[PDB]
């Protein structure tokens, strides 16, 4: 059992201060932007995280979601980032859902988080740059304290 | 790299590009502002090349929305120029705020991986005075407004592209690791016509969350905190069950303390009487 406790609005940035934002096309991706873009380019840039109590405790679990038309929940589904159409729901009965995660702060800076997908152990949402763009994606661990799969979470 | 997010700010005065992010083929780009409906942009300040739009430098002429096509390809932006502070060297819808705790790792560095061919003179501004790098630990007087300046040449004349960093130094919580208070496994004792109270007890932080799981009427709960005389947050909550069946009997309360930073839980047995 997984089962929604409260949430939080947050402002989500990678390891070069790059904010998180959900794209025309629904793609989570990083950019630049001052705050003046960060305030102006919402309800794309504020993401609500939803924590929810769970039976085998791993963390603190939570959900990503955005409210870009409608709401979006992120979901590691066959190992791959992706936006789907769905409300953080009330309960979840299984024991890895590819909506949940586990937020860990990274000992030493309290600032940083990892989140670990909950369908995938070993598995954490990361930055990579593809091409010309920087994303959101999910990867096993490259090294030992990458930078890559760190985030702040602000407001 | 490329611009990729559907909004954007720039202020009024300084040179500036739109990169739309797929890179002798069909290149188009628009403009719409209040009665103009997709005017084809075909400049002759404003130049198109090699898959980018420049501006040389961006005016108030130039807010509105801008669209890009390449056959397949697609791309929208709403463009809002803004009025610069005339009489500074930073204005303040254009910076960009930063955390960094007081006795740590801090830096600052100027740079542009797009200009920066052309750059002749770049200098550091704090509070607008000058000072291209400040490597530092944080002091509490290192907040301030932390301006990146980049002179330019272009074609007879001076432009500048100026980067502002709102520097906030923050103070380091004491944060603990969540604890629970009292025995791991716990055997409590009850009778079948009557009620229980389980109460659970955690020293964590004012973020940490505290909660308990059965199964998911003949339960409840309900929670309290209070400080402790060394600072840390103390914080309880009771789950109640009312008639208690056989249902209620051999089953794992589990109470726990979930936060960011760890957590622990501890579960309970309900038992008759008899030990
Ligand atoms: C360029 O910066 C200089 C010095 O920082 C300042 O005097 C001037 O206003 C800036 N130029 C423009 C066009 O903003
Ligand atoms: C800089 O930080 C202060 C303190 O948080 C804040 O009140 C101020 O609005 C910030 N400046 C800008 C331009 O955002
Ligand atoms: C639960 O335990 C805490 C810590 O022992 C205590 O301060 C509090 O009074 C108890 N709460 C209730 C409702 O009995
Ligand atoms: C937590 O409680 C569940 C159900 O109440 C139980 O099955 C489980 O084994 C408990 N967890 C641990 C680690 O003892």
């Amino acid at each position: 059992y997984f089962g929604k406790l409260e949430s939080k609005l947050s402002v989500i940035r990678n390891l070069n201060d790059q904010v998180l934002f959900i794209d025309q096309g629904n793609r989570p991706l990083f950019e630049d932007m001052t705050d003046s873009d960060s305030r102006d380019n919402a309800p794309r840039t504020i993401f609500i995280i939803s924590m929810y109590k769970d039976s085998q405790p791993r963390g603190m679990a939570v959900t990503i979601s955005v409210k870009s038309e409608k709401i979006s929940t992120l979901s590691s589904e066959n190992k791959i980032i992706s936006f789907k159409e769905m409300n953080p729901p009330d309960n979840i009965k299984d024991t890895k859902s590819d909506i949940i995660f586990f937020q860990r702060s990274v000992p030493g800076h309290d600032n940083k988080m990892q989140f670990e997908s909950s369908s995938y152990e070993g598995y954490f949402l990361a930055s990579e740059k593809e091409r010309d763009l920087f994303k959101l994606i999910l990867k096993k661990e490259d090294e030992l304290g990458d930078r890559s799969i760190m985030f702040t979470v602000q407001n | 790299s490329c611009t990729s997010r559907p909004h954007i700010t720039v202020v009024e005065g300084e040179p500036f590009y739109l990169k739309h992010c797929s890179c002798t083929t069909t290149k188009s780009w628009y403009k719409s502002s209040g009665s103009q409906e997709h005017v084809e942009l075909n400049p002759r300040r404003i130049a198109l090349h090699d898959c980018v739009l420049e501006f040389w430098p961006v005016e108030l002429n130039d807010t509105g929305s801008y669209f890009f096509q390449m056959k397949n390809y697609t791309q929208k932006w709403k463009l809002n120029v803004i009025r610069r502070n005339k009489h500074s060297c930073f204005t303040e819808r254009q910076v960009t705020s930063k955390i960094v705790e007081v006795k740590k790792f801090f830096q600052i560095t100027c740079e542009n991986s797009y200009y920066q061919t052309l750059v002749n003179s770049t200098s550091l501004y704090k509070n607008c005075k000058k000072l291209p790098t400040i490597k530092k630990n944080a002091e509490f007087e290192d907040q301030g407004y932390y301006s990146c300046v980049h002179f330019l040449h272009h074609n007879g004349k001076l432009f500048n592209i100026t980067k502002t960093f709102n520097i906030t130094i923050v103070e380091d919580r004491s944060n603990i690791v969540p604890v629970l208070l009292g025995p791991k496994l716990n055997h409590v004792a009850v009778e079948l016509g009557k009620n229980v109270r389980l109460n659970c007890s955690a020293l964590l932080n004012e973020e940490d969350v505290i909660y308990w799981m059965f199964g998911e009427n003949i339960h409840e709960e309900k929670e309290m905190r209070i400080m402790t005389p060394e600072g840390k947050w103390h914080a309880s909550k009771v789950l109640r069950i009312e008639n208690i069946g056989e249902s209620n009997l051999n089953v794992l309360y589990n109470c726990t303390v979930a936060s960011t930073g760890g957590t622990d839980t501890k579960s309970f047995i309900l038992v008759r009487k008899a030990d």
